[PDB]
RNA sequence: UCUGUUUACCAGGUCAGGUCCGGAAGGAAGCAGCCAAGGCAGA
C-alpha cells in the first residue's frame, strides 16, 4: 500500500510552490522507505530512487509548474520505462504454432497462471489450446491442471508421477503437432534457483521442447532475492519474459523492477485474482498509476471491459427501453449484466475525477448492494416493475418481508430507479456530446465540503 | 520568519521577492484550475510578499 | 486567566448529569465546554453520501455552561474552585482548599 | 508449542495463496506422529482445484486420517467434522487447513473467523492455536499479512516455510517485534522430514 | 459501444457518489 | 515592462465550450485577466510566463450578474476577458 | 359442464432469487414466475 506513504509523499510535494530540493529529498526518502515497506528488492528500491532523485532535480513545465506533478509523472513514467515501456498492447508475438513454458518458486503462481492464458487466448485468438503439467512432484498438481483445463475448455494432455517430464513434454509436444495445435502451455513444478538438479531437469526439458517462450512467475510480494533468482533462472534456463501474480494483493511487486533489470526481459501480464477470468496484460502504467492511485490506461481497460461483458445487454435494455420505455424490467437486466462484472476497485481507477473530491477509503460492496437490488426487484410482481409508480407501502411491506430486508432498503433502491429513470429520460431526450457536457459538479458554494 | 529576511541584502531580497511572486502565480494557477487540495498555501505566500516588501522600504527609507 | 482549559478532568455540578465526572475535550469561545461521556444528546442526521455518512440518530456531546462544571480535586475527590499564583515567574492555578498546585 | 491434554487438540492453519500451507500440515502430521501422537487432517480448503485432493494424498503417504468434502462444500464444515473424527477415534490432534485468502481481501479473513467460531463451537476451548504461514521470499508485506491475519483470528504462532531457499526471511524480526507472536517451526524442503523447530 | 459506456459508467458511478 | 507587473496580470484559465471550441480549432485561449490590464501587458505576460508565441490578443469586458441572496440584492464583480490568440506553430495543453 | 381473461400482501401447492438457525448435515418463513383456484362473460 504505496499510496498511503506514496500519496502523503508526491502530495506533500504537491502542495508547496517552488520546492526546496530538501523535501524532495525527503520525499524521495519515503517513496525509498515505502517501497522497503514493500519489499520490493531493496537494493534496487537505493537504485530506483536514486534514478528518481536526479530526474526530478531541473523540470521545468509552463502547463503547472508544480513539482508533485513532476514527482508523480517521473515516478510513473519512469516505473513504465523501467517496466517495460508500456508493452500492454504488444503482448506475446504469435507464430501458428506455439510453445510456452510457466517457470519458478514454488508457489508464485505457475499452474493458475497457465490456465489464465489458455482461458485469455481462447478468446483472443480464437485458436486451439492444449497444456500440459511437467509436475511429478507436487502432489494432486497434475490433477489441477486437469480440472482447471475442464473449466476453461481447454484440451487437456494427460500425465503421471510415474513418468519423466522430458518424455512427457515430448509426447505432448508431438501429440500437439499431431493434432495441428498452436498455443501449448507447459506448466512446471516450482523449485528453488539453487536447486541444481531440478535447474538441469528443466533445461533439458528445454532443450527437449524447443519453447519459443520461458515466461518467469513472480508473486508481486517476493523479496530482495528477486534479482538473484531471476538472474539464476535467465543463466540457466534463460528466460524469455514474465508475469507479475496476485496484483490484487497491496503488495507493490516492484520486485519485478529487479527482474526486469538483471533479465531485461518484457513483462507480459498481471495476474489480478484467483479466478481464470484474472489474465490482465501487465502495463507499466497500469500499476504504476495503480499505485498512484488515478490511471487512464486501467480507465480505459475497465470500461472496456465492462462494455465488451455488458454490450448484448445493455443493446437488450436500450431495445426494451425503445419499445415500452424504462422500467425496472431493463432496470433488473442492468442489475443482474451489472453483477457479473461486478468489482469495486476497477469501477473507482476508472474515474479520477470523481475520486479527487472524494476520499479514497470509499467503497460500496458491489457483490452485496447488487446482488440485494436483484432480490428486491424479484420481490414484485411484473405489473410493478413495468410500472413501478403504483409500489406503494404494503407493497414495500411485501418486498422487503420478502427477500427478507428492511423496507428502508426498497425505498432506497426505488430511490435510486427513479434517479437512474430520470437520468434515462434525460439521456434520451438530449444529444449525447451536450447531455454529457450539461452534467454539473456542484458544490452549494465555491468553498469546498460545504 | 521577518528575522530571517531582515539578515539580508536588498538584492537578494528583490531575488526572493520575484521568486515569491513566481509561486504566488503558480499557486492560484492551480487554485483557479480546481487542482489545488491545500488552499493553508495561499494566504502563507500572500503574506510572505508583504513581509519581504515591508522590509525593502525601511531598507530604502533609513 | 482561564480557570477551566482542555484536559483537566472535571466534576459536574448542575443538569442531568450532576455528579458526573469526566475529561474535556475543547471549549468554546462562549463560555460553553464539551466535557466526555457528559450531555449526551440523541441527534438526528440526514444521511449524506458525498461525505459516505449513513443517516440514523447519532449520539453526540453537546455543550455545557463552564459556570456548571466544577475542577475536579483528585487528592479530596472534592468539586473546587481555582486561584491564581505567580510561583517562579509564571502564572498557575491552585486549589483553594488544600492550596496545592496543579 | 503443547498439544497435550485435548480431545483433540485442533490447530488453524492460516495464510496467503501459495506461502505453504497445506505442505506444512503434511510436516506437522509427521513430526507429531513421530513424537507418538494421534493425529488427523482436515482440509479446509473446499475452494481452490484439488485443494483437498492434495491433503488426502498427503495424509494417503503418512496414513493420517483426512476428513474430505466436494468442491463448492463448506471449508468450515469439513474442519468441525474432521475434530468430530478426531475425537471418534481419540486422537490428540487435528489439523485444519484452510484455502489461500489474500489478507487485504478482508471477506476472506472473515471466512477464516468463521472456521475458528465453528472450532469453537464443537470443542469450547478450541482451537488453542492459530498459525500462520509466511514465506521466506516474501517481506515487509508479510508484516501486513501478519497485520490483518492476527487482526482476524488471532494467531497465536507463525511457521516460515522455503527457508532451504537463498531468502533468509528477515521480516520476521519486524512481524515478531510488533505483534510479539512466537516463531514455531521453519519448513526446510517438500518432503515429510522438512519441519524444523525455531 | 457508446450508449454501454454512456448507461453503465455514470450508472455504476452515478449510483457510487449520489 | 517590469516583470513584477506581468505576474499579478493573469487570474486564472476560462473553462467553457466556446473556450474549448476556440482552442482545439483556432489554436486560442481564453484568460480572466486583471481589470487594468491592456492588450500589451497580456501579449507580454503570456509570451513571458507560458514562454509561448502570441499573435494578438482580443478583450472584453463582462459585467458581473446582479444576484439574490436571501431577499438582498448583491452584484457580482465585473472583470476582464482576453481571447489569446497563438500562432499554429505552439500546441498548449493541460497536464 | 368447456374457452378467453385476469386477481400485488392479507385463499392453497411448487416455491427460483434473496434471507433466518446451524459449523456443516441440512431444515425454514416465504416475495416473484407457474399451476390449480376466485370467479365470471361467452357458450
Ligand atoms: N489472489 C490471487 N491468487 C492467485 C493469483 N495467481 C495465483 N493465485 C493463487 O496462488 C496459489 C498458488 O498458485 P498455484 O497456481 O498453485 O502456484 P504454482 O506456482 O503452480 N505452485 P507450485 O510451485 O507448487 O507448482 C493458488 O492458491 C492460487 O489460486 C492471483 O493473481 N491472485
Ligand atoms: N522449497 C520448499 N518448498 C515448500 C516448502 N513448504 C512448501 N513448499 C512448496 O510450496 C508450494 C506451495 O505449497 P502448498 O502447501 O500448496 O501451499 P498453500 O499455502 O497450501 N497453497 P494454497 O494457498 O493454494 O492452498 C508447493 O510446491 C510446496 O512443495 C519449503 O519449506 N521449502
Ligand atoms: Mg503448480
Ligand atoms: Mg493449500
Ligand atoms: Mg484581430
Ligand atoms: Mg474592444
Ligand atoms: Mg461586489
Amino acid at each position: 500500500n504505496l499510496t498511503d506513504r506514496l500519496s502523503r509523499t508526491l502530495r506533500n510535494i504537491s502542495g508547496r510552490g517552488r520546492l526546496t530540493e530538501d523535501n524532495v529529498k525527503d520525499t524521495l526518502r519515503e517513496v525509498r522507505m515505502a517501497l522497503l515497506e514493500a519489499d520490493v528488492a531493496l537494493p534496487v528500491v537505493r537504485e530506483f530512487i536514486n534514478r528518481v532523485k536526479e530526474k526530478a532535480v531541473g523540470h521545468e513545465v509552463n502547463k503547472s509548474l508544480t513539482p508533485g506533478q513532476e514527482f508523480v509523472k517521473i515516478v510513473r513514467n519512469e516505473l513504465v520505462a523501467a517496466m517495460g515501456e508500456e508493452n500492454q498492447t504488444l503482448n506475446l508475438a504469435a507464430q501458428p504454432p506455439a510453445v510456452v513454458l510457466m517457470a519458478g518458486l514454488q508457489g508464485a503462481g505457475k499452474t493458475t497462471s497457465v490456465g489464465k492464458l489458455g482461458k485469455f487466448l481462447r478468446e483472443k485468438h480464437k485458436k486451439k489450446v492444449l497444456v500440459v503439467s511437467a509436475d511429478v512432484y507436487r502432489p494432486a498438481a497434475i490433477k489441477q491442471l486437469e480440472t482447471l483445463a475442464e473449466q476453461v475448455g481447454v484440451d487437456f494432455f494427460p500425465s503421471d508421477v510415474g513418468q519423466k517430464p522430458v518424455d512427457i513434454v515430448n509426447a505432448a509436444l508431438k501429440e500437439a503437432k499431431l493434432k495441428f495445435y498452436d498455443v501449448l502451455l507447459v506448466d512446471t513444478a516450482g523449485r528453488l534457483h539453487v536447486d541444481e538438479a531440478m535447474m538441469d531437469e528443466i533445461k533439458q526439458v528445454h532443450a527437449s521442447i524447443n519453447p519459443v517462450e520461458t515466461l518467469f512467475v513472480v508473486d508481486a510480494m517476493t523479496g530482495q532475492d528477486a534479482a538473484n533468482t531471476a538472474k539464476a533462472f535467465n543463466e540457466a534456463l534463460p528466460l524469455t519474459g514474465v508475469v507479475l501474480t496476485k496484483v490484487d494483493g497491496d503488495a507493490r511487486g516492484g520486485a519485478a523492477l529487479s527482474i526486469r533489470h538483471i533479465t531485461g526481459k518484457p513483462i507480459k501480464f498481471l495476474g489480478v485474482g484467483e479466478k481464470t477470468e484474472a489474465l490482465e496484460p501487465f502495463h507499466p502504467d497500469r500499476i504504476a498509476s495503480r499505485i498512484l492511485g488515478m490511471x487512464x490506461x486501467x480507465x480505459x481497460x475497465x470500461x472496456x471491459x465492462x462494455x465488451x461483458x455488458x454490450x448484448x445487454x445493455x443493446x437488450x435494455x436500450x431495445x426494451x427501453x425503445x419499445x415500452x420505455g424504462f422500467d425496472l424490467n431493463d432496470f433488473l437486466e442492468q442489475l443482474r449484466q451489472m453483477k457479473n462484472m461486478g468489482g469495486x476497485x476497477x469501477x473507482x481507477x476508472x474515474x479520477x475525477x470523481x475520486x479527487x473530491x472524494x476520499x479514497x477509503x470509499x467503497x460500496x460492496x458491489d457483490d452485496k448492494v447488487l446482488v440485494r437490488m436483484e432480490a428486491i426487484i424479484n420481490s414484485m410482481t411484473m405489473k410493478e416493475r413495468a410500472k413501478p409508480e403504483i409500489i406503494k407501502g404494503s407493497r414495500k411491506r411485501r418486498i422487503a418481508a420478502g427477500c427478507g430486508m428492511q423496507v428502508q432498503d426498497v425505498n432506497r433502491l426505488l430511490k435510486q430507479f427513479d434517479d437512474m429513470q430520470r437520468m434515462m429520460k434525460k439521456m434520451k431526450k438530449g444529444g449525447x456530446x451536450x447531455x454529457x457536457x450539461x452534467x454539473x459538479x456542484x458544490x452549494x458554494x465555491x468553498x469546498x465540503x460545504x | 520568519k521577518a528575522k530571517e529576511l531582515r539578515e539580508k541584502s536588498v538584492e537578494e531580497l528583490n531575488t526572493e521577492l520575484l521568486n515569491l511572486l513566481r509561486e504566488q502565480f503558480n499557486l492560484r494557477m492551480q487554485a483557479a484550475s480546481g487542482q489545488l487540495q491545500q488552499s493553508h498555501l495561499l494566504k502563507q505566500v500572500r503574506r510572505d510578499v508583504a513581509r519581504v516588501k515591508t522590509l525593502l522600504n525601511e531598507k530604502a527609507g533609513a | 486567566a482561564a480557570k477551566i482549559r482542555r484536559d483537566d478532568e472535571v466534576i459536574v455540578l448542575t443538569g442531568k448529569d450532576k455528579g458526573k465526572r469526566g475529561k474535556v475535550k475543547n471549549v468554546l469561545s462562549s463560555g460553553k465546554v464539551i466535557v466526555e461521556g457528559i450531555n449526551l444528546v440523541k441527534k438526528h442526521q440526514k444521511p449524506v453520501p458525498a461525505l459516505n455518512q449513513p443517516g440514523g440518530i447519532v449520539e453526540k456531546e453537546a455543550a455545557i455552561q463552564v459556570s456548571n462544571v466544577a475542577i475536579f480535586n483528585a487528592a479530596t475527590g472534592k468539586a473546587d474552585r481555582v486561584g491564581f499564583r505567580f510561583e517562579d515567574g509564571k502564572k498557575v492555578r491552585f486549589f483553594k482548599s488544600n492550596s496545592e498546585t496543579i | 508449542l503443547n498439544v497435550e491434554g485435548k480431545a483433540p487438540f485442533v490447530i488453524l492453519m492460516v495464510g496467503v495463496n501459495g506461502v505453504g500451507k497445506t505442505t506444512t500440515i503434511g510436516k506437522l502430521a509427521r513430526q507429531f506422529e513421530q513424537q507418538g501422537k494421534s493425529v488427523m487432517l482436515a482440509a479446509g480448503d473446499t475452494f481452490r482445484a484439488a485443494a483437498v485432493e492434495q491433503l488426502q494424498v498427503w495424509g494417503q503417504r503418512n496414513n493420517i486420517p483426512v476428513i474430505a468434502q466436494h468442491t463448492g462444500a463448506d471449508s468450515a464444515s469439513v474442519i468441525f467434522d474432521a475434530i468430530q473424527a478426531a475425537k471418534a477415534r481419540n486422537i490428540d490432534v487435528l489439523i485444519a487447513d484452510t484455502a489461500g485468502r489474500l489478507q487485504n481481501k478482508s471477506h476472506l479473513m472473515e471466512e477464516l473467523k468463521k472456521i475458528v467460531r465453528v472450532m469453537k463451537k464443537l470443542d469450547v476451548e478450541a482451537p488453542h492455536e492459530v498459525m500462520l504461514t509466511i514465506d521466506a521470499s516474501t517481506g515487509q508485506n508479510a508484516v501486513s499479512q501478519a497485520k490483518l491475519f492476527h487482526e482476524a483470528v488471532g494467531l497465536t504462532g507463525i511457521t516460515l516455510t522455503k527457508l532451504d531457499g537463498t531468502a533468509k526471511g528477515g521480516v520476521i524480526f519486524s512481524v515478531a517485534d510488533q505483534f510479539g507472536i512466537p516463531i514455531r517451526y521453519i519448513g526446510v524442503g517438500e518432503r515429510i522430514e522438512d519441519l524444523r523447530p525455531f | 459501444m457508446k450508449q454501454s459506456t454512456l448507461a453503465l459508467l455514470l450508472l455504476l458511478l452515478l449510483l457510487t457518489p449520489v | 515592462i517590469r516583470e513584477e507587473r506581468l505576474l499579478k496580470v493573469l487570474r486564472a484559465p476560462h473553462v467553457s465550450e466556446k473556450a474549448s471550441t476556440a482552442m482545439e480549432k483556432s489554436n486560442t485561449i481564453v484568460l480572466k485577466v486583471a481589470k487594468d490590464a491592456t492588450k500589451a501587458e497580456i501579449k507580454a505576460a503570456v509570451q513571458k510566463l507560458f514562454e509561448v508565441e502570441v499573435e494578438v490578443v482580443n478583450t472584453l469586458v463582462v459585467k458581473g450578474k446582479v444576484k439574490r441572496h436571501g431577499q438582498r440584492i448583491g452584484r457580482r464583480s465585473d472583470w476582464k476577458k482576453a481571447y489569446v490568440t497563438l500562432k499554429e506553430g505552439q500546441n498548449l495543453d493541460f497536464v
